[PDB]
């Protein structure tokens, strides 16, 4: 996962 | 021009933009949760004398995904155009490139799209 | 950073930008002639703390093609990494968007790629 | 594979495509309207033996912009994957280029995204 | 059309391809090795009556990473055109997609560009 | 206008 | 034409 | 590592 869609 | 304040995607990320006099935009781009840890530094530009013909309004901005808690080692572009009336929004592609070793720039590009609305999804 | 300086691309555009300690980007994208009417400002971001692995430095930049000059109605962000070394260079994909009507959104957004060195094509 | 069909994308355009067992895609893309004028072949490929852990099913075509009534001088790919359920879609992006003069390179191709489902817009 | 042959890309891959009269482009994908393992199927469409006033002719074609020896549920599409000459060669830019759960969409599809010419890197 | 597009 | 690729 | 870039 990757910040940009991270919850 | 519409563009200031608070813009949320379809994922429901947000950010939040103030959109200079003279072209500039500076803000914060965060997951929907809003905590520190997920805020990031996000600076662009934009045409601040669209058409008035019904065009859209370009901009575009970028988030390298460094802040004080996280290096993702990578940055996001969003290129797009603001659409007024109603139902606002702003329709945008954007690019994610990580940083790689020169036999991994194949995987170096993401690309996708996202519309960002005033009300949350 | 190696980043703050003089880049070229293959058609000879330039842009000079100064990294900041914090992330920043900041400077000037120019026609390679360099006269005020082809000159716009430039801002991003840049991963200010990139890994040590031999990976490349992520990074992007927007450009509104609006000045005192000229307007064209449209914005490119270019999405990339900085590779150092001898033959230092900026590897990059774009997106230019323009503002459209929404019958014409079909047309907006152009993609190509571009190679920055520091020495002229 | 779920594929075969008739698509619709949110435009309301339209393509059929036989999916064969081999991976083949061949069909036809068409305007909504889906006279003979505006109907253009289209052949891809699709990944024939997917995962089975919930992920899509990767594919792509092209149409190239000619047919007996017209030439764009121009073709579109798209790229995504199929995403089974009772609300069936094929998520994509897509790359349109025109033939261009060396000149005219830089505005030979767009990009954009179209999600197809079963059912019309 | 100049376009039946044996095309290299700049890492050194290549794909070899028949440009039918009617439009159709089928063929195969290689790693530079060449070996089985490595072959894919390629189907496209290409622009059969190009411009004549120096324009490219504009093609795209897809591989789905699918053979007899391997499956990397992806599939890449190249959108671009052929440039004759002397110095014949395919400007290109392409999306690999890979199948994904809908949370993993985000990094489905990959972005980037191919130049390939009559002769190796 | 273009194909890809047209009603 | 477009200022990106001007000379 | 993917077969669009394997040698």
């Amino acid at each position: 996962s990757h910040p940009q869609f991270e919850k | 021009a519409g563009i200031t304040g608070t813009w949320y995607n379809q994922l429901g990320s947000t950010f939040i933009v103030t959109a200079g006099a003279d072209g500039a935009l500076t803000g914060t781009y965060a997951c929907g949760r809003g905590n520190a840890e997920c805020r990031y530094v996000l600076t662009g530009r934009y045409d601040s004398a669209p058409a008035t013909d019904g065009s859209g309004t370009a901009l575009g901005w970028t988030v390298a995904w460094k802040n004080n808690y996280r290096n993702a080692h990578s940055a996001t572009t969003w290129s797009g155009q603001y659409v007024g009336g109603a139902e606002a929004r702003i329709n945008t592609q954007w690019l994610l490139t990580s940083g790689t070793t020169e036999a991994n720039a194949w995987k170096s590009t993401l690309v996708g799209h996202d519309t960002f609305t005033k009300v949350k999804p």
